[PDB]
């Protein structure tokens, strides 16, 4: 159950290059086991070995190998791998990306020690999310409704108000009795790091937040083991604590980045731009790691943001998190420039369970059917737009001017709603069934009669 | 009103919750002490000495 | 660029042999 | 010639495992490395060492570990509990683990048999195999009803052969109940209810035939334009948000196959978990009787978060369920969700070999197991003395890397198959589901199923024919709209490029989630084809018969005359075929052809 023989401490490094340092004589080498290196000057760098051949051992550190010797440094192999001490008082605590605290605070007690790879559920114990969360944001609890157990990213750029959306929907979090924020900020700069602490402790939500902040000039090698930090403890709160935990991994294109480095490093196989080829399995080893299970009544929810580069959907950081993931929120660079606060584009947005989480016990009747005339009012009135920079402002059917009627309705009526305003569902399809006035009864064809009869003449 | 009254909330729980919580679990730690180190020194004298199962 | 960096990685073992 | 019956781990780097002291291992061997015995299977082996792709996680695995050889391939277990059950990648009942564990995950060490040997089941003889009787391999001695829908018909091997000196009288029997005894020079090979059979080998058969029945997945551009066959191959390429998942959805609820097989390879968890959620709530009717559709579905669950080593296993294991339901006479139906992610596993265990890749990085025998996995489809005519006939229709959804169709994958996918439904990222930008593009989208089964069409609907062909017209001809005139405007449209093209507005809205179009258009069956699919092209053979008669001599129809008072025949036009998806009677529906059509007579 527990290692008591002493820990085999080597002096046998034989070649190191980029981060890897690669041992020799190691006795009985155990694959993706952590070792501790000092350093001839006396400070400490940890390692993970990645590869063993016989006798040797390939680790790579996870500061760099500046310094480095190859007589004087010592290497001692903990006979495990890496395991963090995961307790329900790292909860209001924030720590850094390796695992230690940064708030003047002590080493966690340990409840029990976790593995950060985890080991992937069942699916046959896995049950659907279904509750659908409110999370006061009209463009979201409109038309990409998320649930409790439901991972869904925030699709967007550089210089955007992602991080505010993000401390957004922190408080606004409730059902249509709080969630246990777990944050994860990689590659983050210094005031996106004191804009996240210093709003969740403005509106009193660190008592039950654990923030693991890792900085832009931490090294890149700890960018790894944070979302695998941050998710091992969010499964001890969840599936252990019966918790409903919402986690929040900003920035997961400063992951990826960081996962380019690394394998440029060991040169392996590259796919698009540069990423390795495990790039899909990597991404989703902490993107499935997500959802409710049957035994238990708790529930861990994944919001991951990331910043597409070149305001590119095709590019593998938001390609390959489309094809995990369970939908996007995309907000835009061209309505962020028309100081709409939340620029949400809803059309290359996307919610997979929002058909189970909406209906008639869940919010109410009309929800399914005003979403999808929503969408389809949206997108033939952008072709509109489209159609009458080319051809003229009065060379257009009096039909296609309703459809410039409802664009200039939408953007500042329905996504627009300011930073500290929550509106209910019931708020929602009051304002969007509005902008549903503007056109006749029998030019909404997504909208069935039935309905109509009930909600249109109000 | 609100500077004045901010400063009763601060003797509220910086001396009565925050205190009774040390001395909550000092009593706690005398009373399971000598149980745990019965048994942690047990397992530093227990020492058996093995070799690795690969031979 | 990486079809000749594996045969240059490959051309440096069978050099490593022969010695 | 001494044959040392263990190997010790000599290396290992990711998913493969490098084993010394492994001399006289064959390819493809499965052996067990590590304390906890992990599954592994020999892809490469140089002297004295040997290099295995495992199935499990490696990490933990130390160098002196034992690696014990089996001497067998990877295989499955074939026999009854198999219905309704739900595997992954290896064949380890998820619902036989998660019982005996009583944990939510799979503890990676786990031996778990693939079929129970404590479920009693009620076989009964074939009842013309008396003792002394000849059999040879691959014929049905057994009947043993599985559940109320699939009798799980017992056959031999297809090895091995010989004369009856025992069969088992009917009763209740385990799965290791010896049921039938042969002798054939003398030798006594005795048999159960099960068999094991090697998943990279192809089951032996009599002779193939062409395909001729269609395979009617319920939608309804799938089923008109780009029609598939059962025995018939079928690509879907598209990116994320398309709707790959919602196809196949409704293809293994509402499809006429047999039994249907899901593989999930390499997909998300919560696709297979709605999977047995909203199955066994829904029925269907074949014999008077209703009984879920669960019934008649065995599942393959491989997700992300598990192994990347067993996305391989997990598609060889899908289609050796597949061909083995083949063999009964049933119409398997397989359904790959990705086998994008099946190359992507190829990949990755060929970088730890060091490979010389191929073009973006796929190694270079990327098309060769995708051409031996899509070949294993097809109607054909089993082995055995009963002679019967099975069928086996894979339709594999490719996911190419940002939308690209000109990706290794899909380009080595339309190679091979004969169906190519080709999603559409824009048609989702609207909301215009079923998205299939029906530009690129083609179907190379209409030489075989012309037979077919002037058999049962003989009017269709020339249907689809002129409404394949229709939707090129709008692209050709749409491109003029975005450049010049549509005041210089004449008013034969003005018909057209409203004709096609009615296709996409009422025809193709189809919500899979209200109860009218979650199944369509073929007479409303032709039936409400039949009125649109009409209507639109109609209206050009309103203007080339009226050319110029008199004061024509400039199809503005088409629109004003029959502002409710378009709407008697574009309601009829609303003609519910599930409560509302086959002949009524009918009739409700060649009324609106009446309307339109009168009107014109
Ligand atoms: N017939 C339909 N009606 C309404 N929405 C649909 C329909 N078909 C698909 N969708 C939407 O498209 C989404 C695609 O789901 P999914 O297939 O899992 O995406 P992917 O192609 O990446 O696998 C569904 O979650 C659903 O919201
Ligand atoms: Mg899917």
């Amino acid at each position: 159950n527990y290692l008591s023989q002493p820990r085999l401490t080597y002096k046998t490094v034989s070649g190191v290059n980029g981060p890897l340092v690669i041992l020799d004589h190691v006795k009985f080498p155990r694959y993706a086991e952590i070792v501790h290196l000092t350093l001839p000057d006396g400070t400490k760098r940890s390692g993970q070995v990645l590869e063993v051949s016989g006798s040797k051992a390939v680790v790579q550190v996870f500061e760099g190998t500046s310094g480095i010797d190859a007589k004087k440094t010592s290497c001692e192999f903990t006979g495990d791998i890496l395991r963090t001490p995961v307790s329900e008082d790292m909860l209001g605590r924030v720590f850094n990306g390796s695992g230690k605290p940064i708030d003047r605070g002590p080493v966690v007690l340990a409840e029990d020690f976790l593995d950060i790879m985890g080991q992937p559920i069942n699916p046959q114990c896995r049950i659907y999310p279904e509750e659908m969360i409110q999370t006061g944001i009209s463009a979201i609890d409109g038309m990409n409704s998320i649930a409790r157990g439901q991972k869904i990213p925030i699709f967007s750029a550089a210089g955007l108000p992602h991080n505010e959306i993000a401390a957004q929907i922190c408080r606004q979090a409730g059902l249509v009795e709080n969630f246990a924020i777990v944050f994860a900020a990689m590659g983050v700069n210094m005031e996106t790091a004191r804009f996240f602490k210093s709003d969740f402790e403005e509106n009193g939500s660190m008592d039950n937040v654990c923030l693991f902040l890792n900085l832009a000039n931490d090294p890149t090698i700890e960018r790894i083991i944070t979302p695998r930090l941050a998710l091992t403890t969010a499964e001890f709160l969840a599936y252990q604590c019966e918790k409903h935990v919402l986690v929040i991994l900003t920035d997961m294109s400063s992951y990826a980045e960081a996962l380019r480095e690394v394998s440029a490093a060991r040169e392996e196989v590259p796919g698009r731009r540069g990423f390795p080829g495990y790039m899909y399995t990597d991404l989703a080893t902490i993107y499935e790691r997500a959802g409710r299970v049957e035994g238990r009544n708790g529930s861990i929810t994944q919001i991951p943001i990331l910043t597409m580069p070149n305001d590119d959907i095709t590019h593998p950081i938001p390609d390959l998190t489309g094809y995990i993931t369970e939908g996007q929120i995309y907000v835009d660079r061209q309505l962020h420039n028309r100081q709409i606060y939340p620029p949400i584009n809803v059309l290359p947005s996307l919610s997979r369970l929002m058909k189970s989480a909406i209906g008639e016990g869940m919010t109410r009747k009309d929800h399914a059917d005003v979403s999808n005339q929503l969408y389809a009012c949206y997108a033939i009135g952008k072709d509109v737009q489209a159609m009458k920079a080319v051809v003229g402002e009065e060379a257009l059917t009096s039909d296609d001017l309703l459809y410039l009627e409802f664009l200039q309705k939408f953007e500042r009526n329905f996504i627009a709603q300011g930073p500290y305003e929550n509106r209910t569902v019931y708020e929602t399809l009051d304002i969007g069934w509005q902008l549903l006035r503007i056109f006749p009864k029998e030019m909404l064809k997504r909208i069935p009669q039935s309905t109509l009869s009930e909600f249109y003449p109000r | 009103q609100a500077a004045m009254g901010s400063q009763g909330n601060l003797s509220a729980e910086v001396e009565q919750a925050t205190r009774r919580q040390v001395q909550g679990m000092q009593s706690s730690q005398q009373r399971n002490r000598e149980r745990v180190l019965a048994q942690l020194l047990g397992m530093v004298c227990d020492v058996r000495p093995q070799v690795h199962p690969n031979y | 660029f990486y079809r000749l960096k594996k045969i240059q990685e490959k051309k440096k073992i069978l050099k490593e042999k022969s010695d | 010639d001494k044959e040392s019956t263990f190997g010790y781990v000599h290396g290992v780097s990711g998913p493969v495992v490098t084993a010394c002291d492994m001399a006289g291992a064959a390819m493809y061997e499965l052996v067990r490395v590590g304390h906890s015995e992990l599954v592994g299977e020999i892809i490469r082996l140089e002297g004295d060492m040997a290099t295995i792709q495992v199935y499990e996680e490696t990490s933990g695995v130390s160098v002196g570990d034992p690696v014990l050889r089996t001497g067998k391939p990877l295989s499955v277990e074939l026999g009854p509990g198999i219905m309704g059950a739900i595997f992954d990648g290896i064949q380890r009942p998820l619902s036989d683990i998660s019982s005996q564990t009583q944990s939510i995950y799979i503890p990676r060490g786990v031996n778990v048999s693939a079929l129970s040997r404590d479920v009693k089941w009620d076989f009964t003889p074939c009842k013309n195999l008396r003792v002394g009787s000849h059999i040879t391999g691959g014929d049905i001695y057994g009947i043993v009803n599985e559940n109320s829908l699939i009798k799980h018909k017992i056959m031999l091997p297809p090895r091995n052969r010989g004369t009856v000196t025992y069969i088992a009288p009917p009763g209740n029997y385990d799965t290791s109940d010896v049921v039938l005894e042969l002798e054939f020079e003398g030798i006594k090979e005795k048999f159960s209810m099960v068999q094991v059979w090697p998943v990279r080998q192809v089951r032996p058969v009599t002779e193939k035939l062409p395909a001729n029945h269609p395979l009617l997945t319920g939608q309804r551009v799938l089923d008109a334009l780009f029609p598939c066959v059962q025995g018939g191959t079928t690509a879907i390429p598209g990116a994320f948000g398309c709707g790959k998942t919602v196809i196949s959805q409704s293809l293994s609820k509402y499809s006429n196959s047999d039994v249907i097989i899901y593989v999930g390879c390499g997909e998300r968890g919560n696709e297979m978990s709605e999977v047995l959620r909203d199955f066994p709530e829904l029925t269907m009717e074949v014999d008077g009787k209703v009984e879920s559709i669960m019934k008649r579905t065995a599942l393959v669950a491989n997700t992300s978060n598990m192994p990347v080593a067993a996305r391989e296993a997990s598609i060889y294991t899908g289609i050796t369920l597949s061909e083995y339901f083949r063999d009964m006479g049933y119409h398997v139906s397989m359904m790959a969700d990705s086998t994008s992610r099946w190359a992507e596993a190829l990949r990755e265990i060929s970088g730890r070999l060091a490979e010389m890749p191929a073009d973006s990085g796929y190694p270079a025998y990327l098309g060769a197991r995708l051409a031996s996995f899509y070949e294993r489809a097809g109607r054909v005519k089993c082995l055995g003395n009963p002679e019967r006939e099975g069928s086996v229709s894979i339709v594999g959804a490719v996911s190419p890397p940002g939308g690209d169709f000109s990706d290794p994958v899909t380009s080595a996918t339309l190679g091979i198959v004969q169906v190519f439904w080709g999603l559409d990222k824009k048609l989702a930008q609207r909301k215009h589901f079923p998205s299939v593009n029906w530009l690129i989208s083609y179907s190379k089964y209409m030489r075989a199923l012309d037979e077919y069409y002037d058999k049962h609907f003989t009017e269709f062909v020339p249907l689809r024919t002129k409404a394949k017209e229709i939707l090129q001809e709008e692209e050709d005139l749409a491109e003029i709209v975005q450049l010049v405007g549509k005041a210089s449209l004449a008013e034969t093209d003005k018909i057209t490029l409203e004709v096609a507005k009615l296709i996409k809205d009422d025809f193709l179009q189809q919500n899979g989630y209200t109860p009218y258009d979650r199944f369509c069956p073929f007479y409303k699919t032709v039936g409400m084809l039949s009125n649109m092209i009409a209507f639109y053979d109609m209206a050009r008669r309103a203007v080339e018969t009226t050319a110029q001599s008199d004061n024509k129809i400039t199809w503005s008072i088409i629109r004003e005359h029959m502002g409710e025949i378009l709407y008697k036009l574009s309601s009829m998806k609303f003609k519910d075929p599930v409560k509302d009677g086959e002949a009524k529906i009918k009739a409700d059509y060649a009324q609106l052809l009446e309307d339109m007579q009168n009107a014109f």
